[PDB]
DNA sequence: CATCCGTGACACCAGG
DNA sequence: TATAATGGGAGCTGTCACGGATG
């Protein structure tokens, strides 16, 4: 289209490897500042 | 390790030595022109040097031609060994500050 | 003699026959790009 | 750059002192007498000396020769000591084979290599004999138990 | 922890080595809030399936 | 305060 | 768904360093 490329998202290999450790009993928690959880799945695995 | 900061305000340094010991243990010979080169080029001075005549500032970044007076100064016996600031005594925290580094060689 | 010149080259060369071959590392087997493609089922990254 | 302790490893000085030397046609050791102390070097016959006899040697300095061991110099003689002796030992093979390298990125390495130190008494701080830490995280604590004016943590590097 | 703090405390250098290395993870689980129960699984976890096809 | 042993790690791209 | 049947069977051959166990 003629535009400048956009600011790019999580790569879904981490998301991958998030997944992967939840396989293995392990939480991985990507966090703000506030120690907050943000959801880098976008809500669609959590219940 | 990244240059995060222009200067860490540290007061700490290491002295590069302008001479090694002879093997023969006779007494210390100067080192060789490459070896003080690669210990002193592009490196920020750490304390005032005053060496032939010349006075090389404190913060100064050694060009080339900085550490072949230096060398030459060295071998009419008036320095054997430079104040230089260096990583080994930077303390900026998770990397080192502009002065301590030196050169973008 | 310089083709380009006619003027010689400055000194005598050595020239001769030799026998060259041509190895199976053609380039037009090589040559390779792309844009976009397929990507891989678990990783979503390109194929190699 | 692993910190390995050698081979081929030199025998150094714990202490100062004046050396003595003592070769039986059999077995050899080497004595490093202080003012009021003396220490054994009981070390195979065949091995070079460096020191001769009733010199003065700096503690950590090496009587048989050899590679130093990089932990023993630290103990004897501290970190400038190690820092100094690792950054002309690696280029020294570097100039060997005629590579030109500045000291600015060897000391990088090893600035990484002594980031850490061990703790050897911890003063009024929750740490304890012989955890390992980091030396800013150390000198943080102590500089904040300075300030509460509290026993700092004892740390060697 | 408090039986290790005490332990810390003993001429033997083994000793005190030992109670540290104890006190290590004990400290590490109080710290985190993780129960060390944890480490013995009641519920499998099942990758999903696009993750292993 | 040693020896013995189990467990890590052992270059990159290419095509395969 | 009925005779009796009652303990396996390969394995196949680095090189080093490090931290922990034992002895
Ligand atoms: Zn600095």
């Amino acid at each position: 289209k003629g535009e400048d490329v956009p600011e790019p998202s999580v790569p879904e290999s981490f998301r991958v490897l998030v997944k992967e450790l939840q396989a293995l009993a392990l939480d991985v928690q990507t966090l703000d500042e506030k120690d907050n959880p943000v959801d880098i799945f976008e809500g669609l695995a959590s219940k | 390790i990244v240059v995060r900061e222009a200067d860490c305000g540290t007061t700490n340094y290491i002295s590069v030595p302008l001479f090694q010991p002879d093997e023969v243990t006779r007494s210390l010979r100067l080192r060789k022109r490459a070896d003080i080169e690669a210990g002193l080029y592009g490196r920020v001075l750490a304390r005032e040097v005053e060496v032939l005549g010349v006075r090389l500032e404190e913060g100064r970044y050694l060009s080339m031609d900085d550490v072949h007076l230096l060398i030459k100064a060295a071998e009419a016996g008036e320095i054997q060994e430079v104040p230089v600031r260096s990583p080994l005594t930077c303390q900026t925290r998770y990397g080192v500050c502009q002065k301590c580094y030196g050169y973008d060689l | 003699y310089d083709g380009r010149t006619g003027e010689p080259i400055e000194g005598p060369i050595v020239v001769g026959q030799m026998f060259i071959m041509k190895l199976y590392h053609m380039v037009e087997d090589k040559m390779h790009a792309r844009s976009t493609g397929p990507y891989s089922l678990i990783t979503q990254q390109p194929l190699g | 750059f692993e910190a390995r302790r050698p081979k081929a490893k030199a025998v150094i000085s714990e202490i100062d002192g004046v050396v003595r030397i003592e070769e039986t046609e059999e077995k050899l050791s080497v004595f490093v007498e202080s003012e009021g102390f003396s220490k054994e070097y009981k070390l195979p016959k065949e091995a070079r000396l460096l020191v001769k006899d009733g010199d003065y040697v700096e503690a950590g300095q090496p009587l048989t020769r050899g590679a130093i061991d990089p932990h023993q110099l630290l103990e004897a003689k501290g970190p400038e000591a190690v820092e100094r002796y690792l950054v002309e030992e690696i280029q020294k093979v570097y100039r060997a084979q005629g590579v030109k390298l500045h000291d600015k990125h060897i000391e990088i390495v090893v600035r990484q290599m002594m980031k850490y130190v061990e703790v050897t008494d911890p003063g009024d701080s929750r740490l304890l004999e012989g955890q390992v830490l980091e030396k800013w995280d150390v000198e943080a604590l102590n500089e904040r138990l300075i300030a509460e004016g509290k026993t700092p943590v004892a740390w060697k590097p | 922890e408090k039986e290790l703090l005490e332990e810390m405390k003993h001429p033997s250098r083994a000793r005190r080595a030992k109670a540290r290395k104890r006190l290590e993870v004990v400290r590490a689980f109080l710290d985190s809030g993780n129960r060390p129960e944890w480490m013995i699984l009641e519920a499998v976890p099942v990758l999903p399936p696009d993750l292993r096809p």
